[PDB]
């Protein structure tokens, strides 16, 4: 959806969009979205943009600017949403977590987890390390 | 809900049981003389 | 009109707004007038179905409770999607699916 | 059924050159070579899987015309796993690489052969020195290295 | 006291919704009391309302 | 009136099983990603 | 994802107050007022 994005990140995208739009009406040309991305510090080879027209006639509107904005953002921070999701089982931060500290805090996470289900999920996977964690989670 | 409103625990005794289907009774009297049930 | 609706960089950060305002509900009755006909022969006014309907489905892509709220006139959207057929860009069973 | 499928996989540098219209044919590329990266189940008494590892490198050697950063990561790891499963017996993909992939050494396009070379010695520390030309080569890769 | 750490769980987890739910809850209830707040903000409400 | 009656009470539902097994993995998500957790709860209406 | 879930104290204001509208509905929704059900057809009705 659309929902992952804040207010901030969208009024900077319309911001962007609105100062290199030909009369308002919402378009673009096939090079104008090339240098509405470079003009934010983010610097995509052609074979990034390359998919997204052929994804989404050389009519690019606003919600299909929008929506390339989204996936482009979200697949990065999807990548690294786990890691800092990690940084409060462990105290120091380098990916080492006790196992006696793991089963009174996961079980008040707040997702109705019982003793069950985070006794199924530590005995199918002392201290274990960061990689580890995203190899059992994902699976 | 004008009607049911009187509609581990002591032995009711005779004289008050009547009290409530007398009230209940009343209460709704009031709602079927005024046209109401036959709609 | 509806071009212009899709500008104003409200109609992406509070959705809350229009489920309240509840326009997905008006424009509904929009299409529904246009395309009561007989058969296929009343397919007056075309042009705007298609100018429409692609509103709806990026409506639909915004958040899940507005998935929810238009999903259930899946029944009435159904009932007289498969009868106008034959034009491009959109038409209501592209929104239903 | 690679008797079949490596037909229309025969055709795979046959436009990644000049220009190339329709590149539709990468799009088969993403429910067939996965399909085929799924299957560690190989054994002899053939050798067309030699015209069909180098078809694979032959994919490989675009290092940016027309392969998607995204979609050159299937054909990448359509080979990288592919190795283990052969008998020893990778003779000319060896000889393939031998100083060209030596060569550019400085290029992008390195590290497609560089981590898969060392997956090679990685699992034959102790064996694959059955051969002549080929021991020849390693050394002739290793000089120029 | 470690348990402690335990108790100390809508402040970190739990969507934000979830957090208004537990803060508001004894607010404006009647008599029990669960994780209250200062018996200074607690006051307005019983007279707001 | 008495086709009312008749016709109304053949529309009240029963029982039934196949959308019990909805609700038996249905249940088995806790939270939207981040959304106010499932809003419906219960969501009781589908058996009776 | 529970553990990136954002405190409560990063909310923009205009946001964290539509939260607590729709969450305090936990005052009206359990309150009975009663009143207007004995009183209606007293005044009302009887005595017209």
């Amino acid at each position: 959806m659309a929902d992952q994005l804040t207010e901030e990140q969208i009024a900077e995208f319309k911001e962007a969009f609105s100062l290199f739009d030909k009369d308002g009406d919402g378009t673009i040309t096939t090079k104008a979205l090339g240098t509405v991305m470079r003009s934010l510090g983010q610097n995509p080879t052609e074979a990034e943009l390359q998919d997204m027209i052929n994804e989404v006639n050389g009519t690019i509107d606003f919600p299909a600017f929008l929506t390339m904005m989204a996936r482009k953002m979200k697949d990065t921070d999807s990548e690294e949403e786990i890691r800092e999701a990690f940084r409060v089982f462990d105290k120091d931060g380098n990916g080492y977590i006790s196992a006696a500290a793991l089963r009174h805090v996961m079980t008040n996470l707040g997702e109705k987890l019982t003793d069950e289900e985070v006794d199924e999920m530590i005995r199918e996977a002392g201290q274990v390390n960061y990689e580890a964690f995203v190899q059992m989670m994902t699976a | 809900k004008s009607c049911h409103l009187e509609e581990e625990e002591v032995e009711v005794s005779f004289e008050e049981k009547e009290m409530e289907k007398q009230r209940l009774l009343y209460q709704q009297s009031r709602l079927h003389t005024r046209g109401a049930a036959e709609m | 009109s509806i071009g212009n609706i899709m500008n104003n960089k409200v109609f992406y950060q509070h959705p809350n707004l229009m489920r309240a305002l509840g326009m997905h509900e008006t424009v509904m009755e929009v299409m529904v007038n246009v395309l009561g006909g007989g058969e296929t022969k009343e397919i007056r006014f075309p042009k705007m179905v298609t100018s429409c309907c692609r509103f709806l489905c990026y409506f639909c892509r915004i958040s899940r409770q507005n998935q929810r709220s238009m999903f259930d006139h899946l029944s009435y959207l159904l009932e007289n999607s498969g009868i106008g057929l034959g034009m491009q860009g959109s038409t209501p069973l592209d929104v239903a699916a | 059924h690679v008797l079949d499928v490596g037909f229309l996989p025969d055709m795979r540098a046959a436009a990644s050159l000049d220009t190339a219209t329709f590149s539709t044919t990468e799009m088969a590329l993403a429910l067939n070579r996965y399909l085929c990266l799924a299957v560690l189940p190989l054994i002899t008494k053939c050798a067309p899987l030699f015209a069909g590892t180098e078809h694979r490198a032959i994919m490989v050697d675009s290092m940016l015309h027309t392969v998607y950063r995204l979609s050159r990561g299937r054909s990448l790891t359509k080979a990288q796993r592919d190795v283990i499963e052969d008998c020893l017996m990778a003779l000319c993909r060896y000889i393939r690489p031998s100083m060209l992939q030596h060569l550019l050494r400085r290029l992008v396009f390195d590290v497609p052969i560089l981590n898969e070379f060392a997956k090679m010695p990685l699992k034959l520390l102790t064996n694959h020195y059955e051969r002549c030309w080929k021991y020849y080569c390693l050394p002739t890769g290793w000089a120029n290295f | 006291s470690a348990a402690e750490t335990a108790r100390r769980t809508r402040e970190f987890r739990s969507p934000p919704q979830e957090q208004i739910n537990m803060l508001l809850h004894f607010k404006d209830e009647a008599d029990e009391e669960d994780c209250p707040l200062p018996e200074d903000i607690r006051q307005d409400l019983q007279d707001f309302h | 009136f008495f086709q009312s009656i008749q016709a109304l009470m053949q529309t009240c539902s029963v029982l039934d099983l196949n959308a019990f097994e909805r609700q038996n993995k249905a249940e088995g998500l806790g939270m939207v990603n981040e959304d106010g957790t499932v809003i419906n709860r219960q969501n009781g209406e589908k058996v009776m | 994802a529970c553990f990136r879930m954002t405190p409560l104290y990063n909310l923009p204001t205009h946001r964290a107050c539509n939260m607590f509208l729709e969450s305090y509905k936990a005052a009206w929704i359990l309150t009975e007022d009663h009143s207007f059900e004995d009183r209606m057809i007293d005044d009302l009705s009887k005595a017209g």
